[PDB]
């Protein structure tokens, strides 16, 4: 009867004025939900590693970053001279 | 919202004077309770938008 | 995960200074140096070398922690309003 | 100006939003400042509003 219409009225005399505000009701939560989701997945984006040599993280070890270079060659000589680095 | 070259306004005076010091301790002791803040609030922090 | 309550904005605003002792003829010069200094930029080379944390002040716009009062209170309301229609009909 | 009028004894303090430098600090003595504040730069709002 009408309860399966309830289930379609997403999709498809005063009960038909309580499913139309119901199915506004779906709508207006249908969108809320799609608007909260679109945030969700734009907004979630880890750039985390900096570009930068220049970047804090290389300029203080910790455990969570590893980085080195080959062992003697010219980066390690470059690394060496320079007192703030 | 940008700043550069971060300064401070204070009180100047001539060269070695008997009011120096004091000046500076007012000074000081007036941001240590709420003098600062309540010129702040009554002439800085009063906006109309 | 840690922020301030926005900046310093209501308190003491004080600075560091370097204690010497009283009548000290090293004052004048260390204060003129001082002033120097920051007048260069070299303080603030030396900010940018030391007092620099992860990034920057990270904004990172919602991190966590999803709002959506106004979502909830709609729906309270439109169930409340479907209510209070099914009532009146049930006063005809 | 003030620094003028200061330095030649027409006056014996400057009270006004002055700013502690180096150049001025030679010739005058500064108190500890009354005001933290920096340099910015004032705009407005779009080419008319928005
Ligand atoms: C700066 O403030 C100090 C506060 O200690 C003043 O020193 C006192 O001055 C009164 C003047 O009546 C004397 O009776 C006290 O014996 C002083 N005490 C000390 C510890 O010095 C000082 O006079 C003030 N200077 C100026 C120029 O106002």
């Amino acid at each position: 009867s009408a309860m399966w219409f309830s289930w379609g009225v997403l999709l498809n005399f005063s009960a038909r004025i309580l499913g139309m505000v119901w199915a506004g009701f779906a709508m207006i939560i249908v969108a809320s939900y799609t608007a909260n989701l679109a945030a969700f997945l734009v907004l979630d984006r880890p750039e985390e590693r900096i570009t930068g040599i220049n970047d804090p993280r290389l300029r203080n070890p910790s455990d969570k970053f590893i980085y080195a270079t080959v062992k003697q060659s010219s980066v390690d000589i470059y690394f060496r001279r320079q007192v703030e680095l | 919202g940008e700043l550069f070259f971060r300064s401070g306004f204070g009180i100047g005076m001539r060269k070695d004077s008997p009011w120096k010091q004091n000046v500076s301790l007012s000074i000081l002791k007036s941001h240590e309770n709420g003098f600062m803040e309540d010129l702040d609030k009554t002439w800085v922090r009063y906006q109309e938008c | 995960k840690l922020v301030t309550i926005g900046s310093g904005k209501v308190f003491a605003t004080t600075g560091y200074g370097i204690a010497m002792q009283k009548d000290s003829h090293w004052k004048r010069a260390i204060d003129l140096a001082l002033l120097q200094l920051l007048g260069d930029g070299e303080t603030q080379k030396l900010e940018t070398v030391w007092l620099s944390g992860i990034c920057q002040n990270e904004k990172n716009e919602v991190m966590s922690s999803k709002l959506d009062i106004d979502n909830m209170a709609g729906v309270f309301y439109m169930l409340l309003v479907a209510m209070g229609l099914a009532l009146l009909v049930f006063a005809w | 100006g003030m620094m003028g009028e200061l330095l030649s004894g027409q006056a014996d303090m400057i009270v006004a939003p002055l700013t502690i430098n180096n150049e001025r600090a030679q010739y005058i003595e500064f108190s500890k400042p009354f005001k933290y504040q920096g340099l910015t730069i004032l705009v407005k709002k779009e080419i008319p509003r928005s």
